[PDB]
DNA sequence: TCTACCGATAAGCACAACTACCTCTCCTAT
RNA sequence: AGGAGAGGUA
DNA sequence: ATAGGAGGTATTGTGCTTATCGGTAGA
């Protein structure tokens, strides 16, 4: 579909969706952004007072 | 989606004025002047002829 | 002097965290 | 036919 | 019948039932 010609665009997609989904079993599947804590910043918590260094790839916290 | 005929509000025949409206818009005419040139004194017909969207072209192409 | 129960401090264990509802999608290992 | 998971109504 | 190492993390919230933990009161 990407970088298709003018003739190929006429037959096929309805030109209403930009194509952000997946086709698994005939049903469209869309990912939802997951909010995650930053692993490249020093994190300080309370009760108890502590500072932790996150791990990038290997568990070296 | 072709132009809705009979102009549901107040019941005015506007089914044959879409081509003339497009021709007027093709020239150096604004929407108000083009609608006034079609002899429309009520704002219902002007709303009907201004809010319409041409969708049948995409249906034919796709 | 040695028995004899006798209230406190943690450590788990068990329900409770709403009605009437309406659709869609997916599911049954190897 | 029974379930599990999501989006929803008053 | 077999298979599904090992990781610092990042639900509360009320009742209930222990254990244990010293702890004095009596002979
Ligand atoms: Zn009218």
């Amino acid at each position: 579909t990407s970088e298709k010609g003018k003739e190929n665009c006429k037959k096929g997609d309805c030109a209403f969706d930009q194509g952000g989904y997946f086709v698994i079993k005939g049903a469209e599947k869309v990912f939802i952004a997951q909010e995650q804590m930053c692993t490249k910043r020093l994190w300080i918590s309370n009760s108890p007072w502590t500072v932790s260094f996150r791990s990038e790839n290997k568990r070296n916290r | 989606m072709i132009i809705p005929v009979r102009c549901f509000t107040c019941g005015k025949v506007i089914g044959n004025k879409w081509d003339q409206y497009l021709d007027l818009l093709q020239l150096d005419y604004t929407e108000g002047d083009a609608l006034d040139a079609l002899q429309l004194v009520r704002y219902c017909c002007r709303r009907m002829l201004m809010t319409h969207v041409d969708l049948i072209e995409k249906l034919l192409n796709y």
